[PDB]
């Protein structure tokens, strides 16, 4: 069970951009995919959930600007109208068995995500 | 009808039936593998279908998943002491499974309710329907709908993003009692095969003994069973299947 | 509920039991045997009550009832029991109406004036509501039956028979059968029938039972065939003694006569040497 | 909804030990998990439950605590143990905006 993920990119705020998590070595419609980022040395934070079936939730603090999606193999999440307090690092996390949510035992390599000009 | 029907009621409202004039069958309920908790106190589910019982209480209602535990004898919590309170020695059990397909949407099943607040814990097996507002303050609420003025219910989230323990769970419990009155309600046992012209150790409906169970054209017997001799011998009898 | 009163006021008759009300005490089968056996039983010429113009007052239910019905139209329709009557306690029901029998074990509150109103019937009055139920079931000609009730258990014995009398019980013999046991547990102390304008020429008998030894015959398929009464006289004494239908001349001895006491006496001496506790 | 985590740092030695309570703003039943983040490195989970220990973490974790108040205590810490701990528990998904993470705590040892 590795889980790797990429897509990090200087961009301009406002432009949108994809990171693509990949699964591997087990079946992504039995476990739940979630996303969590953290600030330059400063505490974890809760982006959104994906479930098995296919049903998402997100955060409040968002606002609902990000959006999950699934397929086959890649787990991606797209934003839009990025700002300069965005600069973090982005994290997928996988699950530990069928049920038992937001446990996050399997964790990626991480990727960062920076906003200037 | 009991165990998986169309519409279950809330846990303040838990549905009652009674279950009387009924050859029970456990076993059907053991091998079911789709009860996520099946254990019982007192008597052990193993021999159920042996034990008889005047009368047999089912009572079903839909509570939080992590909620199960709570109803049990000897156990405190918020929904034992306000919507479901169980005897200290109760007879019978609970069974449990997840029912997150049904019972929850996407939406946010608020069709379900359960109880937070009363003046005092209720007594084992008691239902409680009133609405009225809990007060915690010092002028009378009146009914009316404000501050200091708390409502005793509340609803689910029940949403299929929510953990295992948020999920909705189906819960029906089977109680027993014997009283002075016959019993009605227990296992159908089970019946071998007639084997004749051999010397055998018969049961027929308590009728225990050996002999040849030979083929004999007696007699009518419209309704008899039995057949004596001028003693206390059971000369003839008549075949139940 | 409805009262009707247009009811002419007659002490109740009497008749003769002759040799009626004999069932079938157990579910064995013996041929050929005379067997004797102790049961709640209707004694032999004994006094049987007669009631009719409709007449339908509660009488008690001690131990048991032989109840027939001689009728040619079937005015008569069921059953009422319990003890209370008031839902305060637990009480059968039995209908025998055009549909079909309906039995209940249901907490009733009956009107002083159970009835029912009839072709076709229209009127329903029996009682007036029905909550706490437990059980529920549904299933020149005489109808007799016998009621009990023991171990909790209600048993009911019936049989039918044509007779071309009018207004006679006829004086013969037939054997009673089992019909159903209840697996209820009541204590019924008293009934009360039921009947449904239209009067109907209807007359019902009702006989008590009371613990008696009898001697009954069973022929060679297993049927009653004759029974003798192990009280009713010296001569039937003896035929239990020989366990047999026919007596040869000669002398027997069959029971023991002794007197009973009739008063108790307490004697102890003169009370003296009273302490004087002043 | 709301997860509050305290001391936000603390130190002992070697041969020591210390406690770190997290505390929620609702009933959360016994729905809480740890977390331990080496800097640079991603997080590894350490109890979930609030009371059952990890796949491969030692013995010296102990973690209790239920209903909104918890605690998680280390036993004879090591030059090991120096990192980020954070508190992770549900919050319904009605009642709560579904999962928040504490603040966090930073221990060294000397
Ligand atoms: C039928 O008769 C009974 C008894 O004669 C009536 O019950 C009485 O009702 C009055 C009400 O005015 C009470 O004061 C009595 O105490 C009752 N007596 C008994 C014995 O119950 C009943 O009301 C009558 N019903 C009709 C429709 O006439
Ligand atoms: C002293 O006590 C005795 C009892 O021990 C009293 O005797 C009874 O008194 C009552 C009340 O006067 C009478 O009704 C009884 O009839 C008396 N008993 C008998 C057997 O007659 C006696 O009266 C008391 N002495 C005084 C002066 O009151
Ligand atoms: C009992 O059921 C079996 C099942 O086929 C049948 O063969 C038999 O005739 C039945 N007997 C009675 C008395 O109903
Ligand atoms: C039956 O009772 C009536 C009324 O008291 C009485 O006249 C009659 O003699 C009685 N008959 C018998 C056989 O007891
Ligand atoms: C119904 O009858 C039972 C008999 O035991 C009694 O306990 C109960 O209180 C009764 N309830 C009502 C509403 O009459
Ligand atoms: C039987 O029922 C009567 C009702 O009149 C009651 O008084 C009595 O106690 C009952 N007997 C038992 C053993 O409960
Ligand atoms: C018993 O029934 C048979 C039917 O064939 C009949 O012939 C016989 O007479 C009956 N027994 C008696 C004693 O009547």
């Amino acid at each position: 069970q590795s889980v790797e993920e990429s897509g990090g990119r200087l961009v301009t705020p406002g432009t949108p951009l994809t990171l693509t998590c990949t699964v591997s070595g087990f079946s992504l419609s039995r476990y739940a995919m979630s996303w969590v980022r953290q600030a330059p040395g400063k505490g974890l934070e809760w982006i959104g959930i994906i479930v098995d079936s296919g049903h998402t939730a997100y955060a409040s603090w968002a606002k609902g600007r990000f959006t999950i999606s699934r397929t086959s193999t890649t787990v991606d999440l797209k934003m839009t109208s990025l700002t300069t307090e965005d600069t973090a690092t982005y994290f997928c996390a996988r699950e530990t068995g069928g049920g038992a949510f937001y446990v996050f035992e399997f964790w990626g390599p991480g990727t960062v995500v920076t906003v200037s000009s | 009808e009991v165990f998986n029907a169309t519409r279950f009621a809330s846990v303040y409202a838990w549905n009652r039936k009674r279950i009387s004039n009924c050859v029970a069958d456990y076993s059907v309920l053991y091998n079911s593998a789709s009860f996520s908790t099946f254990k019982c106190y007192g008597v052990s589910p193993t021999k159920l279908n042996d034990l008889c019982f005047t009368n047999v209480y089912a009572d079903s209602f839909v509570i939080r998943g992590d909620e199960v535990r709570q109803i049990a004898p000897g156990q405190t919590g918020k929904i034992a002491d306000y919507n479901y309170k169980l005897p200290d020695d109760f007879t019978g059990c609970v069974i449990a499974w997840n029912s997150n397909n049904l019972d929850s949407k996407v939406g946010g099943n608020y069709n379900y309710l359960y109880r937070l607040f009363r003046k005092s814990n209720l007594k084992p097996f008691e239902r409680d329907i009133s609405t009225e507002i809990y007060q915690a303050g010092s002028t009378p609420c009146n009914g009316v709908e404000g501050f200091n003025c708390y409502f005793p219910l509340q609803s689910y989230g029940f949403q299929p993003t929510n953990g295992v323990g948020y999920q909705p769970y189906r819960v029906v419990v089977l109680s027993f009692e014997l009283l002075h009155a016959p019993a009605t309600v227990c296992g159908p046992k089970k019946s071998t095969n007639l084997v004749k012209n051999k010397c055998v150790n018969f049961n027929f409906n308590g009728l225990t003994g050996t002999g040849v169970l030979t083929e004999s054209n007696k007699k009518f017997l419209p309704f008899q069973q039995f057949g004596r001799d001028i003693a206390d011998t059971t000369d003839a009898v008549r075949d139940p299947q | 509920c409805v009262n009707l009163t247009t009811r002419t006021q007659l002490p109740p008759a009497y008749t003769n039991s002759f040799t009626r009300g004999v069932y079938y005490p157990d579910k064995v089968f013996r041929s050929s045997v005379l067997h004797s056996t102790q049961d709640l039983f209707l004694p032999f010429f004994s006094n049987v009550t007669w009631f009719h113009r409709f007449d339908n007052p509660v009488l008690p239910f001690n131990d048991g009832v032989y109840f027939a019905s001689t009728e040619k139209s079937n005015i008569i329709r069921g059953w009422i029991f319990g003890t209370t009557l008031d839902s305060k306690t637990q009480s059968l029901l039995i209908v025998n109406n055009a549909t079909n029998v309906v039995i209940k074990v249901c907490e009733f509150q009956f009107c002083n004036d159970p009835f029912l109103g009839v072709w076709m019937e229209s009127e329903f009055r029996v009682y007036s509501s029905a909550n706490n139920c437990t059980f529920e079931y549904v299933s020149k000609n005489l109808r007799e039956f016998v009621f009990k009730n023991i171990d909790g258990y209600f048993k009911i014995y019936s049989k039918h028979t044509p007779i071309n009398l009018v207004r006679d019980l006829p004086q013969g013999f037939s054997a009673l059968e089992p019909l159903v046991d209840l697996p209820i547990g009541i204590n019924i102390t008293r009934f009360q029938t039921l009947l449904a304008w239209t009067a109907g020429a209807a007359a019902y008998y009702v006989g008590y039972l009371q613990p008696r030894t009898f001697l009954l015959k069973y022929n060679e398929n297993g049927t009653i065939t004759d029974a003798v009464d192990c009280a009713l006289d010296p001569l039937s004494e003896t035929k239990c003694t020989l366990k047999s239908f026919t007596v040869e001349k000669g002398i027997y001895q069959t029971s023991n006569f002794r007197v009973q006491p009739t008063e108790s006496i307490v004697r102890f001496p003169n009370i003296t040497n009273l302490c004087p506790f002043g | 909804q709301v997860l509050t985590q305290t001391p936000s740092s603390v130190s002992a030695a070697v041969g020591g030990t210390v406690t770190i309570n997290c505390q929620a703003s609702e009933d959360i039943y016994d729905n809480l998990v740890w977390y331990q983040q080496k800097p640079g490195q991603p997080p590894k989970l350490l109890i979930y439950d609030a009371s059952t220990l990890a796949f491969g973490v030692s013995s010296r974790f102990r973690g209790s605590g239920s209903g909104t108040h918890f605690t998680l205590t280390m036993r004879d810490v090591q030059c090991d143990d120096a990192a980020t701990y954070y508190c992770q528990g549900e919050f319904s998904c009605s009642s709560g905006d579904c999962t928040a993470f504490g603040g966090g705590t930073e221990v060294v040892v000397k």
